[PDB]
């Protein structure tokens, strides 16, 4: 591993080297009250523009944990195969999935996504 | 010389001064927020200063008809103040800071033209 961590840091390290030196070879100029403003297509800024979250995404990407997770427990089943013993990585494999699929299909007639708001 | 004619809003001078007076609540309490939102130099006591003088402008109208519509015009820049329609460059406008207040007295009118 190590022979991966310091070929990172090298990378790192030249990045940002890089980096380091396009701000000196990019010229200066002498700042501006209005050049370091946000962009909002010409016409100045609102209210601070945090935008509000009352919102799902939240939702989503707990939907996303949920999977997530579910996918770390079913990536091994690719080596235990040719180990464990058959009936019960069959059937142990075959309720996993069914399962999620039973959950997407129920969740469809749900219909989740199709919020209101 | 009087004439039978429509109303706009305001019937009577007191209710103009009621619907006069209601603006100049709104424009005051605006006042604070207009110079956080727009990053213009203008300070809150200049700008309610502006304010009293800006109502000043127009002390000797008479006609209810006029200060009716006068009251109009600044509901509608209440609005467009207090949402933020406007730009700095819109707001300050009221100053007139690109020019130099010009000659008065005669001669310096007489010595810079006419
Ligand atoms: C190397 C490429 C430089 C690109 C960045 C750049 O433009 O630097 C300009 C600067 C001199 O440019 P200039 O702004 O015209 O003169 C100084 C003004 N006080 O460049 C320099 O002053 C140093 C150049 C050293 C050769």
């Amino acid at each position: 591993m190590f022979s991966i961590i310091f070929i990172a840091l090298l990378i790192l390290l030249i990045t940002t080297i890089v980096m380091f030196l396009a701000s000196i070879l990019s010229k200066k100029a002498l700042i501006d009250r209005e050049k370091s403003s946000p962009f909002e297509c010409g016409f100045d800024p609102k209210s601070s523009s945090r935008l509000p979250f009352s919102l799902r995404f939240f939702l989503i990407t707990i939907i996303f944990l949920i999977f997530d997770v579910e996918i770390a427990l079913i990536l091994p089943m690719i080596i235990i195969m040719k180990y464990s013993n058959i009936m019960i990585w069959t059937i142990t494999s075959i309720i996993f999935i069914l399962i999620l699929l039973i959950g997407l299909y129920h969740e469809w007639n749900q219909g989740m996504l199709n919020w209101s708001n | 010389a009087v004439q039978q004619v429509r109303p706009i809003l305001s019937v009577d001078r007191e209710e103009a001064r009621k619907r006069a007076l209601n603006l100049y609540k709104a424009w005051y309490r605006q006042i604070p927020y207009i110079v956080m939102d727009y990053d213009i130099p203008m300070t809150v006591e200049q700008c309610r200063d502006k304010l009293r003088e800006e109502f000043v402008k127009h002390r000797n109208v008479t006609d209810i008809r006029v200060i009716d519509m006068l009251v109009i015009k600044g509901q509608m820049e209440l609005k467009e103040s207090v949402e933020i329609w406007k730009q700095k460059g819109h707001i300050m406008r009221y100053w007139k800071e690109s020019q130099d207040p010009k000659p008065t007295d005669f001669l310096s009118k007489f010595i810079q033209g006419v």
